[PDB]
Formats: structure tokens, C-alpha cells, sequence
């Protein structure tokens, strides 16, 4: 009974290099600042928060796309684009349109990433309005999950490399790296070592964590001593190296370790769901020669 | 959905199939034969040096149907696969030229009472008694008919399927005792099975090697070598001479010479063999 | 094959030699015509 | 549910086609399944209870 | 520039009804049957038997009942409809080119519809030829099995090997009977004496027999189909003429309704009879009365009796005094893309040696060969012949 | 034969998505008049009839599942199941076109390895529907090393209860129900609920009660515990049936399987090994509402839940430990 | 479609007291027990565990408070209250009265959670009919974890003590809050912290070396804005576990099992349901929101 | 002598049923009944 669509008007035409890619990827994923159907152009994109004169981000992005709607092309015509809004538990249906190529199968559960790869994969520029609309990199969990990790490791090492020379390998650092496996596939990725920074803010998070955490188990293991003591936790100190029970925790105040254990959970929960939960969508049947994939999504 | 029920009011059968006209051979009945390397891929030799060396003297999918990319393409059709089952040197040529199983005793286990295993078992493999073909002889290599013979060993193994596409063996009806046992029943209950269950394991085709159909969907054959259990004869000639005999003269043809032979084929079709321009039907 | 004692059980050794193959399943008059054909391969002189 | 074989009194029909060639064999050796012979002193219609 | 012709095909609807192959069937149509869950065919076979005062024990009399069922079938079908197709159905008393843009899109709703009865109809053709597929043995079994000379004894043991022999040699010789038409001299008439063989080893003792339901012109009997594909149609039309080809037919099918008394006992218990009206005057309007078949016709063809008969277009022909249907369904099945299944593939196991030896007291028979003869030769290859004739080692 | 065609004009065009509400504003307040099935509180009388409340009946919610047709080989999946059984879907690699691979729950208690007593009642059952269990294992050769680092659990896509299984010979056509009820495909009109065996189930709230709060949801969670038994690796898959929200149940499924974790981590105080850390994790199967009682079942005995209003709600795999 | 309405009977007329401050919050949210449209007022409180004479624990308060279906108030009259339910997935109006206030705009997000600053504040007694309501608190959830993050912080550091201005106060941009602890019961608030103890020192058991690494050659001379906890010192730790050399491919196995684990942190630090609010009115204080239990 | 729920055309009567069902059927005044419950105390299907 209900009607749903979205369409956006413009203030200028198009060109006609412009439309062609645009009629290229007819078929593709939008996140959409609002819910209404009437709305200016400066939302349905990334670049509401992603520019190139401000810094760019992983983590604003990501806590972006979870408040977002997202929204999927169905015809673009000189001069409104025409969306289609996407519900909660919708059945509906995409073309696989992105840049690099990642093969999709039918069963597997598509995670909306953030693009970190390079400018001409992922958006396409409007001259007409000045304004950059960007689509985001789709991606299978699997992937996503594992695409995430190896470039991090690979911002690691290159942040050891520029500091001093001698502690890491180039032939080491990129053959384990830039390959990733998946599927019993293998894709090169574009590594856009030319000048990353996109990854900066989580190699912040994840080493301020992995000095604090050592420090601060020894602590929450010793204040729990009771009676009622959980059976699991006497396990669990054969787990923990022998290094790290070794802190003499007098070196630290007590105003410190206050500041200190405030620290440490307020990243751990605020790490946590970036990795976890943005909108995420399941496909249940895909054809390669059509690229077509019927999808629903589970607003989470 | 449309829901249809069928029922037959006929005692009797009645209805009838039967061959009428041969449209084409799609099998190419040529010579080439079947590799164990890539059958069972995980048996080795202990060196690594000299396994390497005898497979450089030897030597999957594709959008649901299976092809082989070794071969860029092929003139004369699907390309038969051939065994290799050893046999004794002094084997009677005679068990050749009349349609027999290739092991050297005779399994047919349609003449044996119904639901007698061990009475069936013993038709196959006891050598207390002469063949159900022959008197004379027990077997005619007891290299194959033999219970833990090599004939037993290699191609009683029940198909198991791997995720590669799998490949087809002539020899593996004629020795697997399982499959020779679901026989053993009485005839009317062995015609009623024969058009519509489609037995164990048969070939594939359309493909460019002979496959194992792992996908039975919509393909219609039938085949009279399980039931019959009989496997027909072709041309042999141990010679190039003795061939040329053949079609010069078929009636003053001689048989057996003295280190050479030849076997004329027994089969449901008779081909036209023409070899220059002279033809023998 | 053979039997060997102990329940026994079958065991074997490898027929290293052709020759040691049986005579009823290799023929002398067989083994002989296949060293006529050793003969005229090596096109070795007696 | 199977459809299985009952012997009760039908009102049986009369068929103008024979029906008994080959039915001594065909017991012996099954043609079809569910059948019952029935012997001298046991072929009749049988006593109707309910 | 402009367009000269836009063409398009019509789909030639062909029902399972006009066609011939429904000679072989008897069509009763059933409202409901998605809620049966058995049927049920019962015979009564009584066995007469010789008596003769040789030094025999007499048999007693003998008596045999046969229980036959029902076997379940189903057929999918699919229609996608697009999304704005069912979105326009609504709105109109729009400008007129959004009447045409309506009247353009309730074309495509009946079009998918058609498509959806289409591929409906063409499943009855298939799943009914598929029923006789699977309970059709071939000619080499069913002759040997035919005949009840072989077996008057009973299957012993040395019957059956004596009847394997038999399907060996009526398989090597037999088989392929019209391709071996062209190399005999004789010629069209082993191929008449072959298919009238097959025509009599059919067991034609059908419940039905009576039942009048096809007739010819003049009233002749039609007796059975043979299905071919287009090839050997093309054969067996040439070989011997279409001497009608026009038979007579019901229209429609038979109606059974469970309206009336079979209804209570529908709802009431799990059962249902076919014909309680036709079924309770037997026992308990006229009770012990015998079954005979000159009065007993009627209860048999309930409902094939009085269908309107029409016209069938059909090629008949003569074998024996018994008129024989000729079908070929390739254009049922060649339009859809689907291949035939009388279409067909047939597997031999080719056995073959390599490599002998020939025993000590060494013989020829041959006149004119002047080589190879010298006892020092072993062979170590055999020659086989290909497809294309072509020798290989 | 044109009135077979007209049961098809009925069918089809009674049955369609409900259109969107477009109303021209020429046309006036017209639109008020085609709301119908917001309106909620219905008008009843002294004595009401199906002649008053047949239109408050005719409005019903738009309910409908998503299917998943999967065309898997007749070795793997069993010809006879219950046909409310859940399923998963593993993958490894495309190798072919169409050829998939299903796992019932006791076809995954063969995989595993694990021993008799732990689960005593479908290893008689699962142990007949197959052989050894090599009979499976020869399509996934990577069992012994699937289970050392840990990625069994990311190659499983739970899909939902069966709805129809078209079986032939080689290749068994499997149609499964994601997003909702299935419709069930030979009884007209009914709904084809979801059977899990009393043996792995793991029921989560009982009490004495010795109160908890009603409510309107309760949530079928599935789990897969990494472990070693006999020096081998072998998996263990449980389900659990609680309403108490994901914040308690990570912590009542570490109380179910404490003894499990003593007995595996003595073991890495000899040798660590970072892949052996990963132990389980757990799956949201979709929503069950309250106060539904799972029948008891038997079959051939093997004693099977079934689960009516069951509707599927599919979620990816956290690691607990 | 589906309806939606609680009214609620009650046995006794109340007083123009305890009626006024229900007519003060006639937009709120509180949960309740059962699923009808009848119900005492014995399942409406919160007070069911929270009450004066037992000792509440606001950890077992929160987990009680994601089991309950939750419901918006419409109508106070004088003998019956009136209440609209929350059911997923449905839009709805919400009004903020909750009385440490905060400010919301549209497409914003939100967070249910006991009551923690002030419950004498937050809970009006019914002298009438002997039950006292708790009125749970909405929190935006950058201030509903911040909560829960001090809350679990200081249960750590009460057990040591077997002061305050570092424990007991939740920061925020502009403004310094109270946590309401006189009596709790820490012993729910403790398997939590049980469960902490679990994954914490298993994620110090495959810390990456090249990131520890990393801080060595960033805390000592390349001052970060946000790197202001280590106050330019380096920690005597670090310094004992990077003696080894750095190799990629160990670190990719590790960053795995670091990633995985930090999924499993989700479900300890779990709010209750959520609320996506997609547009928010300023002057009428109302808005529009889908409840999305778990 | 099987209970079965088949759609019969029940009859009424006069006299009333209901005097202690309760705990009669509870405890087991009589063999071989069957209780049903809101939405399963209908008259179902015919199958034939």
C-alpha cells in the first residue's frame, strides 16, 4: 500500500560524458541522508562527510554509514536521478557496478564498507554542480573482514619503515599483503603506496589499545580475588605471557590509573562496533553473465 | 502446479520400445586409454625422483559442463576411454571371438534362484566348478576372476565422487559384485526395473573424454550390458597382413594363422568397414 | 602369495625376474620366441 | 498412508477381455506387487462384518 | 530510413486431447484431486482348469486378486510479471498515449498467461510419454517373454538360461531392423513381419476392451499408437499408406464429481467410491444376479460412453487386419528447446585383446600370405578400426 | 477450456502486491475513503454475524517469505528428512555452475567426529542415513585442517527450514525458506514449521521458578564449539531457545560449556598456538513468538521437536570465548 | 492492520497529587510485564527490581530491561492510566520529559537505561495504592555507553578499597554529572566484570609486535593530540616485549584472532533496545523513531 | 474403537456436559479424549 521512491532534482544539466557513467552503474547502492522523497544533491553520496580539502576518515564514515539510509538507482535521466528507497526486510534487486571487481555468489552476506582504495574506482565527479557524489565499496563479509586487515597490518609497516629502515622488508611487507586470497580466488589489490590515510585513525586505536591492555589485565585480574570467583578465570592465567604479570603497578598513581582504565574500555566499545555492525544485506540467488543479484537488507 | 495421477489398467505390458535406425556413432572407437594417474591421484612412489620420472613418460568444470583443456579440439568425437586388464599369454584366442565378460568366468546371475546370495557368489568366484560358458577350463585368466585377484582389486571400488568431474570405466561394471547382486531377483521384477531405474555410474555425453554423469538430469540412455552381462567383440589383428585378408576375402578368410589372428565382430549394429574402396559389410 | 603361520594369514613377495613367472602362464617355447625378438632389436652377432 | 490390498464381498465387474495368460508364472516371479492367492476351500466372499 | 515489416509469431497451441496419443489413454478429469491420497484398482481373477483322469492329483479351484494404485505427479510452471506493468494497471482517464500505455501492458499480463497454460499443456504430453517410457521394455526381452510356449513348464533354472540365450541372439541380430532394410534384398516386407511382431507381443487384454471409445471412418477399430520421431516417420509413412487419416474421438474429458451420496462418506469416513449410484443398484437394488458382460458393459465405460465424438486429424495405417495410430512429437519439443526422449542413446561394451601367444603345434589356413609365417615373430599390437574407418594400432 | 483460463484471471489478479496509494487531488477527499486496513477497532452489535465482520476479516497483513532453490546431490542430502528440517549452506570454492551443498544438522554431527554419549540419540539415526562418515568427507578434504585455524564457522550461511524436496537419483532439487513462514507445497493452505531434534536442543529458560518477564519474542540461537577429543579435532553444534537478549545468553552459553573449556586449555600450557585460541560462536536463527509449545514428534525412535510460527531472521557468526 | 493500547485499571481514584506529575510526563517510556490490554499496576513500575527496600544493582536492572516490552503513555485519567505499546518494527512519536536533559535533533540515535543520576527525581511514589513507578532514562548513545563505562569502572575500584570525583563522575562536552551509588549490589555488577577478566588478558596474549613497535618510535618525540594519556613516557612493558624482530606473516594470523575477539566485545558492553530517530520537532519536543529490539 | 476428529455433523443436545470436566478429564474419568486449544478447536479438513 505504501509508495516509496526518491527523487532528486538538480540545478543544472548533465553533460553527456557524465550521463554515460552514470548509465554504466544503473544499478548500484546509495546511502541517502534523509527519508523524504524530494531532497537537494548534496546527501546521496559520500561527500557530505568525505571531501578532499578535509582530511579523509575511516571510523566518521563508518559511524556515518549505519545512521544512513541507503537508497539503489533504478533511472537516471537529464536531470533527476530516480532512486528507490530501501526498507527494512525488502526484497529487491542489484547490479553488481564497483570498482575493483570482487565476484559476488548467491548465499554469501553483502557488507557496505567505506571506500579506501583510489579516487577514479570510487566516485564519479559532476562537473555541472561541482559536487562529488561517492559510492561506497560493497563488499562480502568475508572479504570485508579480511580486506580490512591485511591493509592495516600493511599501514603498520609502513609507518615502522618510515621511522627506520632496517626493521622491515618491501618483498616481505607486499607479497603477504597486497594478495588476498578468498574463495580459492585470488585478487591483487591496488596498494596506492604513490605518495593510505584512510586507515591512520585505527592504527592509532588498535596500538594505544595493545599497550594498555597488557598493563590493565594485570589489574582487573588481581582487584577480583573472592569466593565467588568465576571457574573460568583461574584457566585463563595460563594464557596471559609471563612478561606481562611482571608490572609493578606501584609506577602508577591511583590518579592515573583511573584516567587509564577510563581509557582503556571507552575505545574498546567505541572499536568494537566499527568492526561489528553498519548496514549489511543478504543475497539469495546472482547470475554472473547478467550480474544481477536479488538481495534484502537487514537494518542493523 | 498442476496435479496429475496416473494408473495402468492393464495386467500385461503393454507397451513396447525398440531401436529402429541409427542416426550416428557419437562415440569415436578409438584407442585411447585410460590414465590411473588421474584416477587415484594420492598412490606414489617413494622417491620423488623417479615418480616425477615415469609421469614425465605418461603424462574440470566449466560453466556446468565438463571439459578437458589438454585437448584443443577433436576430429572424430567423444574419445572412448580404454582398460588394461593383464592377462596370462597363453589364453585361448577362442574365448575372443564370442561375446563374453572380459574377467575369465561368466556372471550372468539371471539363471541362478531368486534371492540366493551365497548361491549367486558362487557362480562368480568358486573354482570348484567349471564355467556356466565352458567345461574345460575353470577361468580363463586367473588374474581377473580370481576373488582377491587384480581384476578385484582395481575395479571392484564402489564410485565415490570427488568434487573434480570424475572419470568413467568400462571395466568397473563387469567386476563390481554389487552392482551384479542387484540381478539376482526374478525376471518379471528385473523387466520392470529395466526402463526405469538408470543403473550405476554410466557415461557421460556431448563432453570430450568420457565422464561419469555425477548430474543425472534429462539424460535418456539405456544399456543392454548390465542385464545381458556380455561385452561384445571388435576387430583385432595381430598383424597389418591379416587385415587385408579380411576384406579381400570374407568367406576364405582364415582365422588364426600361425603366430597371428583375427577376431570378426559380433555386434547389434554391423557397420559398413570400408578401407580404400573395397567394403566388407 | 603364500601362507604364513602364526591365526595365519596371506603374504607375499615380488616375482623380481620375468622368468619367474610360471611355466604353465610363460611358455618355454613363448620365452624363447621373446629372446629371438632380444635378438634382432640389439642386432647383436653370434 | 500406503494403499494397501482388502479381500471384502465386492460387487465385482465383468471385463470382456481374458486376463490369465501367464498369471501361474507371474506369482512365482513378481510381475506386480500385492497379490494374494487363494486356494479351493478359501475362495469365496467373505462373512461381512463392520 | 524506415521499417518495412514487424513480425511476430503466434504460438501453435496443440492440447493433449487432438493429438492421437491419447488412443493410449483413457482422460477422466477430477476436480479435487489434491485431496485424494490413494487410488485403487481390484481384480479377481479366476483360474479354470482341465480336468483329466490320467494318474494327476486334481487341482482344486484356483483364485487370484491384484491390487493396483495410483502414481502422483507434478508440473511447475512460471510467469514473471514486471514491476511497473502491475503498477499501471490502475490509473487511467490519463491523455491517450497513457491509454495506449495501458492497453500495451494488459497485452503483456495475457501474453505471460498464455505462456503460463502453454507450458501447462505441453506438460501432459510429456509426463504421459514419460508413463510409457518407463513401462516400456524392449522388443528383445518381450518377445521371448511373449510367447508361453517357453515357459508352459514353469521358470526352472534351465528355462531361464535357455530364454538369456534367447534375448542374446534376438539382440545381435534383431536390433536396428530398419537400417538393415536397405542391405537386404528382400527388404519391405522383413520390416512388416518385424513390426507386426511387435504389434502382436503387446498384451492386449486391457479392462477397457469393450469400450468403444475411438473409431475410424466406418466405423472400424483403432488399435493402439506407435510414436516415432519425424526420420523414421518419414519411413514408415512411405513404406506403407495413410490409408484414412481421419479418426473419430470424444471432445472433452470425462467428468467425476463427488457430489451426492459419495459425499457423506467422503466427510464422514476417509473413503470415497466412483459411481456409489451405479454401484449400490448391484448389491442391494437387484442383489445375486452374476456377473455377464453382455449387461455389465455400462458400469464399465462410465461417462466414455456418450462423449460427442468429433474429428481427429490423424495418419493411420494397416497392419494385420489392425488399424495402428502414427504419431512423431518433435514439434512439441523441438520449439521449446528441449531434446526428444524418443530421440535416444544406446551403450555397448566393446571387448578386445592385445598381445597373445599361440600354442606349439602352429597352423595357417590362409592361401596367399607370404610373411609373417616365421616362428621368431611375436606380435606386441593389434589393429582396431575407428568410426570413420580409419586403422589404428 | 476457457473456464480453466478463468480460474487463472481469478487467481492471478486477486493475488498481487497491494498497489501504491495514488489519489489526483481533483478528485477530492477520496483518498480518506481507500484507507481501510488502518482502521482497527471494528464495530460489534448484540449479536454479530460473518454478514457484519466479513470485511473487518477481509483486511489481513501482506506476509510473504523469500525462497532459495538449491540443487544438491542425492548423496549428501538424505532422500527421506522430515521436511522441516534446518539447513546450512557450506562453500568453499565455485567449481561448477549449479551444484550446491547442504548440511542437516545430523548430517553435521557425522562431519564432526564427536562421541556417542554426548549425543545419543541421533547417532543411531544420522548413522543410518549414511556410511562411516567418509562418505561425506571426501568432499571437503580440508576437515582436519578446517578445524585447526578455525574457518569452519565463516563458510556456513544458515538458511532456513525445508519446504519442498523434489528427489531423483543423482540430484535432489531442495527448496528452503528464508525471511519468514514457508508455505507449505502439499497441504493447501498450511505452514511448514521448523523440527529440530530433542537431542540438540538446549533449552535456556527453567526455572522452579523459586519471575521473568513475558513477552511477545523468543530467539532460536545456533552454536559451534571448536574442540579436540581423541587428539583430533572435532566440532560440537548446539542449539539454545531463550528470550533473554543477546546481553545474557553470551553469558549463559559460557556457563553450558565450562567443562568443555577446562579441558581444552590445559592443554596450551605445554604449547600455544594462535589459530587453536578461536573456540566458538554463535548465530541468531530467527524469532519464535511466545507461549508456542514445541510438539513432541517421533520417527524412524528418533524424537523431533517442530517449532509452528517459526520465522526465519538469519545473522552472521561472533566469536564467543 | 495490528492495534496497539494498554489501559491500564487501577482499584483506587488517586490523588490530585500524584496526578499531577503523571500529567507532567505524558510523553515517557517505561516498560511493563505482560502483553495485554487489561494489566494491574504491579507490572508497570520498574520497581518490580528496583526498589527503596532492596538493594538495586543496575547491571541486573539493565538486563532486566532488554527482556520487557516497552510502552509510551497516551492518557492519565483519573482512574485508569492509558499507554500505547512499542512493537518492532514500528514507527512511533516520542517526547523527551526525562528530566536531566538533554538536546536531540533529527537523525539521531538513542538507548534505554535505568535511571542513575537521581531516582528520587526519576521515581514518584503512589501513596494510594502502595506501589511506587520507576520511569526508566533515554540516552543518546554516546552518553549511553559513557555511562556504562564509568558504572563498570567504579565497581573495579570499590572492591580495591576492601575517591569519588575520579569514579563516580561520567565526563561529557560541557557538563560534569553524578552517579547515583549508595547502596548497590555489586554482585551482578561483578560477572560482567568476571567476563571482562576472560577476553581482556586473552588479548594480551597475541598483541601485534609491529604495532607495540609502532608506539615506541610515536610516544617519544611525535606528540598526537589524542596520544595524551601516555603523557610522554613510555611504558617499562613495551620496552620488555618488542626484543624480538618484526615478520609479517605472523602478524596477519594475529590481527585475525585481535579482530575477532573485538566481535565478542559487543556482547559485554551491550545496551538494551535501540532507537533510531530519523527526524526530531525542537519547540514541540516530540519526534518519530523505529523500535529495533536487540 | 478410534477417536478421530473427522467433520462430522454433531448433534445437539439438551442436557448439559460441563458439570467438572476440569478435573475429570484431568484425572482420568474416562479413556481416549482429546483436549483443543483456541485457534485448533475447529472443524478442519476433508481427505479422502
Amino acid at each position: 500500500a505504501l509508495d516509496k521512491s526518491i527523487v532528486v532534482n538538480l540545478t543544472s544539466r548533465l553533460f553527456a560524458d557524465e550521463l554515460a557513467a552514470l548509465q554504466s552503474k544503473i544499478g548500484s547502492v546509495l546511502p541517502l541522508g534523509d527519508c523524504h522523497r524530494l531532497q537537494n544533491i548534496q546527501a546521496l553520496g559520500l561527500g557530505c562527510v568525505c571531501s578532499r580539502e578535509t582530511s579523509p576518515d575511516y571510523i566518521q564514515i563508518m559511524q556515518y554509514l549505519s545512521k544512513c539510509t541507503l537508497a539503489v538507482l533504478e533511472e537516471v535521466r537529464p536531470d533527476s536521478l530516480r532512486l528507490t528507497r530501501m526498507d527494512p526486510s525488502d526484497n529487491l534487486q542489484i547490479k553488481n557496478v564497483y570498482a575493483p571487481f570482487f565476484q559476488w555468489d548467491s548465499n554469501t552476506q553483502l557488507a557496505v564498507l567505506p571506500p579506501l582504495f583510489s579516487r577514479k574506482d570510487s566516485t564519479i565527479v559532476l562537473e555541472s554542480n561541482g559536487f562529488d557524489i561517492v559510492f561506497p565499496m560493497v563488499v562480502p563479509q568475508q572479504l570485508g573482514h579480511a580486506i580490512l586487515q591485511q591493509l592495516l597490518v600493511y599501514h603498520i609497516y609502513s609507518k615502522i619503515s618510515a621511522g627506520a629502515p632496517g626493521d622491515v622488508n618491501m618483498a616481505e611487507l607486499d607479497l603477504y599483503t597486497t594478495n588476498v586470497s578468498f574463495m580459492g580466488r585470488t585478487y591483487r589489490l591496488d596498494v596506492d603506496n604513490t605518495d593510505l590515510r584512510v586507515l591512520d585513525d585505527l592504527s592509532m586505536y588498535l596500538c594505544i589499545l595493545s599497550a594498555l591492555v597488557p598493563r590493565g589485565c594485570l589489574r582487573l585480574l588481581t582487584a577480583l580475588v573472592r569466593h565467588d570467583r568465576h571457574p573460568l578465570t583461574e584457566v585463563f592465567e595460563g594464557v596471559v605471557p609471563d612478561e606481562v604479570t611482571r608490572i609493578d603497578l606501584d609506577q602508577l598513581s591511583v590518579p592515573d590509573d583511573i584516567t587509564r582504565m577510563r581509557v582503556m574500555f571507552s575505545y574498546l566499545q567505541s572499536l568494537s562496533s566499527i568492526f561489528n555492525l553498519g548496514p549489511r544485506l543478504h543475497v539469495y540467488a546472482y547470475s554472473a553473465e547478467t550480474l544481477a543479484a536479488s538481495c534484502w537488507y537487514s537494518p542493523r | 502446479t498442476h496435479e496429475i495421477a496416473s494408473l495402468h489398467t492393464a495386467l500385461g505390458y503393454s507397451s513396447v520400445i525398440a531401436p529402429a535406425h541409427v542416426a550416428a556413432i557419437t562415440t569415436d572407437m578409438g584407442v585411447h586409454c585410460q590414465d590411473l594417474f588421474m584416477i587415484f591421484p594420492g598412490d606414489a612412489y617413494q622417491d620423488r625422483q623417479l615418480h616425477d620420472y615415469i609421469k614425465m613418460k605418461a603424462g574440470g568444470y566449466a560453466a556446468g559442463v565438463p571439459r578437458c583443456e589438454n585437448l584443443p579440439g577433436l576430429s572424430h568425437g567423444q574419445l572412448a576411454t580404454c582398460e588394461i586388464i593383464p592377462t596370462p599369454v597363453t589364453s585361448d584366442v577362442a574365448y575372443f571371438q564370442t561375446p563374453s565378460n572380459p574377467r575369465g568366468r561368466a556372471a550372468c546371475v539371471v539363471s541362478c534362484d531368486a534371492y540366493s546370495n551365497e548361491s549367486a557368489e558362487r557362480l562368480l568366484y568358486d573354482h570348484s566348478i567349471p564355467d556356466p560358458a565352458y567345461e574345460c577350463r575353470s577361468t580363463n585368466n586367473p588374474w581377473a576372476s580370481q576373488r582377491g585377484s587384480l581384476g578385484d582389486v582395481l575395479y571392484n571400488i564402489t564410485f565415490r565422487q570427488t568434487a573434480l568431474p570424475g572419470m568413467y570405466s568400462p571395466c568397473r561394471q563387469f567386476f563390481h559384485k554389487e552392482d551384479i547382486m542387484r540381478y539376482n531377483r526374478g525376471l518379471y521384477t528385473l523387466v520392470n526395473e529395466y526402463s526405469a531405474r538408470l543403473a550405476g555410474a554410466p557415461a557421460t555425453s556431448t563432453t570430450d573424454l568420457q565422464y561419469v554423469v555425477v548430474n543425472g538430469t534429462d539424460v535418456f540412455l539405456d544399456q543392454p550390458c548390465h542385464m545381458l552381462q556380455e561385452a561384445y567383440p571388435t576387430l583385432a589383428a595381430s598383424h597389418r597382413v591379416m587385415l587385408d585378408e579380411y576384406m579381400s576375402n570374407k568367406q576364405t578368410h582364415a582365422p588364426v594363422h600361425m603366430g597371428q589372428y583375427l577376431i570378426e565382430e559380433v555386434a547389434p549394429m554391423k557397420r559398413l568397414l570400408k578401407l580404400g574402396n573395397k567394403v566388407v559389410y | 602369495f603364500f601362507v604364513h603361520p602364526c591365526r595365519g594369514s596371506y603374504r607375499a613377495t615380488h616375482r623380481t625376474m620375468v622368468g619367474n613367472i610360471p611355466q604353465p602362464l610363460a611358455p618355454r617355447e613363448f620365452q624363447e620366441s621373446r629372446g629371438a625378438q632380444f635378438d634382432a632389436v640389439t642386432n647383436m652377432t653370434h | 498412508m500406503e494403499a494397501t490390498l482388502e479381500q471384502r464381498p465386492f460387487p465385482y465387474l465383468a471385463t470382456e477381455a481374458n486376463l490369465l495368460t501367464q498369471i501361474k508364472e507371474s506369482a512365482a516371479d513378481g510381475l506386480f506387487k500385492s497379490f494374494q492367492l487363494l486356494l479351493g476351500k478359501d475362495a469365496r466372499e467373505g462373512s461381512v462384518r463392520f | 530510413e524506415a521499417l518495412l515489416g514487424v513480425y511476430t509469431n503466434v504460438v501453435e497451441f496443440v492440447k493433449f486431447l487432438e493429438t492421437a496419443l491419447a488412443a493410449a489413454c483413457v482422460n477422466t478429469e477430477f476436480k479435487d484431486l489434491r485431496r485424494m491420497i490413494d487410488g485403487k484398482i481390484q481384480f479377481k481373477i479366476s483360474m479354470p482348469t482341465i480336468a483329466h483322469g490320467d494318474g494327476r492329483r486334481p487341482n482344486k479351484q484356483r483364485q487370484y486378486i491384484v491390487m493396483k494404485a495410483c502414481n502422483k505427479h507434478h508440473i511447475g510452471a512460471e510467469i514473471e510479471l514486471a514491476a511497473a506493468d502491475i503498477e499501471l494497471l490502475f490509473a487511467e482517464k490519463e491523455t491517450p498515449l497513457d491509454f495506449t500505455e495501458y492497453a500495451g501492458a494488459i497485452k503483456t499480463i495475457t501474453s505471460a498467461l498464455q505462456f503460463g497454460m502453454d507450458a501447462l499443456e505441453r506438460g501432459l504430453v510429456d509426463t504421459v510419454l514419460a508413463v510409457k517410457l518407463r513401462h516400456a521394455p524392449p522388443v528383445f526381452i518381450l518377445k521371448t517373454l511373449g510367447d508361453p510356449v517357453y515357459s508352459e513348464r514353469g521358470l526352472k533354472k534351465a528355462v531361464k538360461s535357455d530364454m538369456v540365450s534367447m534375448f542374446k541372439a534376438h539382440l545381435i541380430e534383431h536390433s536396428f531392423f530398419l537400417d538393415k532394410a536397405e542391405l537386404m534384398t528382400r527388404g519391405k516386407q522383413y520390416v512388416l513381419t518385424m513390426l507386426s511382431d511387435m504389434l502382436a507381443a503387446v498384451c492386449e487384454d486391457t479392462v477397457f476392451k469393450g469400450v468403444s471409445t475411438y473409431t475410424t471412418a466406418s466405423g472400424q477399430q483403432v488399435a493402439g499408437v506407435l510414436e516415432t520421431t519425424d526420420s523414421v516417420m518419414r519411413r514408415l509413412m512411405n513404406l506403407l499408406g495413410q490409408v484414412e487419416s481421419a479418426m473419430s474421438g470424444p471432445a472433452a474429458y470425462a467428468s467425476y464429481v463427488v457430489r451426492g451420496a459419495n459425499l457423506v462418506t467422503a466427510v464422514s469416513y476417509g473413503r470415497a467410491m466412483r459411481n456409489f449410484e451405479q454401484f449400490m443398484a448391484r448389491i442391494v437394488d437387484h442383489p445375486n444376479a452374476l456377473p455377464s458382460v453382455e449387461g455389465d458393459k455400462a458400469a464399465l465405460a462410465d461417462g466414455h460412453d456418450e462423449i460427442q465424438r468429433t474429428r481427429i486429424a490423424a495418419s493411420l495405417v494397416k497392419i494385420g487386419d489392425k488399424f495402428v495410430a502414427i504419431e512423431s512429437l518433435q514439434r512439441m519439443y523441438n520449439e521449446t528447446q528441449f531434446p526428444c526422449p524418443l530421440n535416444r542413446r544406446i551403450q555397448y561394451t566393446y571387448f578386445f585383446p592385445v598381445g597373445l601367444h599361440l600354442p606349439v603345434p602352429r597352423y595357417s589356413t590362409s592361401v596367399s600370405v607370404r610373411g609373417v609365417e616365421s616362428p621368431a615373430i611375436q606380435s606386441t599390437e593389434t589393429w582396431v578400426v575407428n568410426k570413420n574407418n580409419v586403422p589404428l594400432c | 477450456q476457457a473456464e480453466n483460463a478463468a480460474r487463472l484471471g481469478r487467481q492471478v489478479l486477486g493475488l498481487l502486491p497491494p498497489p501504491t496509494h495514488r489519489v489526483s487531488l481533483t478528485r477530492g477527499p477520496e483518498f480518506a475513503r481507500g484507507v481501510r486496513d488502518l482502521l482497527s477497532k471494528y464495530a460489534a452489535s448484540t449479536r454479530p454475524t460473518v454478514g457484519s465482520l466479513h470485511e473487518a476479516l477481509r483486511q489481513a497483513p501482506f506476509r510473504q517469505p523469500t525462497y532459495g532453490d538449491f540443487l544438491v546431490y542425492s548423496q549428501t542430502f538424505s532422500p527421506q528428512e522430515p521436511l522441516g528440517t534446518f539447513l546450512f549452506s557450506f562453500k568453499q570454492e565455485d567449481n561448477g555452475s549449479s551444484m550446491d551443498m547442504l548440511l542437516t544438522p545430523t548430517s553435521l554431527f557425522m562431519l564432526s567426529g564427536m562421541e556417542a554419549a554426548k549425543a545419543p540419540q541421533t547417532h543411531k539415526v544420522a548413522g543410518v542415513w549414511y556410511g562411516s562418515g567418509s562418505g561425506l568427507a571426501d568432499f571437503i578434504p580440508n576437515l582436519s585442517e578446517l578445524m585447526d585455524t578455525g574457518e569452519f564457522h565463516t563458510l556456513l550461511t544458515p538458511v532456513g527450514p525445508m519446504v519442498q524436496s523434489v528427489h531423483s537419483t543423482f540430484v535432489t532439487k531442495v527448496t528452503s525458506a528464508m525471511k519468514g513462514v514457508g508455505l507449505a507445497r502439499d497441504e493447501p493452505r498450511a505452514h511448514v514449521g521448523l523440527t529440530l531434534p530433542c537431542d540438540m536442543l538446549v533449552d535456556l529458560d527453567e526455572s522452579c521458578p523459586m519471575r521473568e518477564p513475558a513477552g511477545l519474542n523468543v530467539t532460536i540461537y545456533a552454536s559451534l564449539v571448536y574442540l579436540r577429543v581423541n587428539q583430533r579435532p572435532s566440532m560440537a553444534l548446539t542449539f539454545f531457545q531463550s528470550g533473554k537478549g543477546f546481553a545474557e545468553v553470551v553469558a549463559m552459553i559460557k556457563d553450558h560449556f565450562t567443562d568443555v573449556i577446562r579441558t581444552k586449555y590445559i592443554q596450551l600450557r605445554h604449547e600455544l598456538y594462535i589459530n587453536r585460541l578461536v573456540f566458538g560462536a554463535v548465530c541468531t536463527l530467527g524469532t519464535v513468538p511466545f507461549d508456542s509449545h514445541p510438539v513432541h514428534q517421533s520417527l524412524n525412535s528418533l524424537p523431533v521437536l517442530v517449532f509452528a510460527n517459526f520465522e526465519a531472521a538469519c545473522g552472521p557468526w561472533t566469536v564467543f570465548l
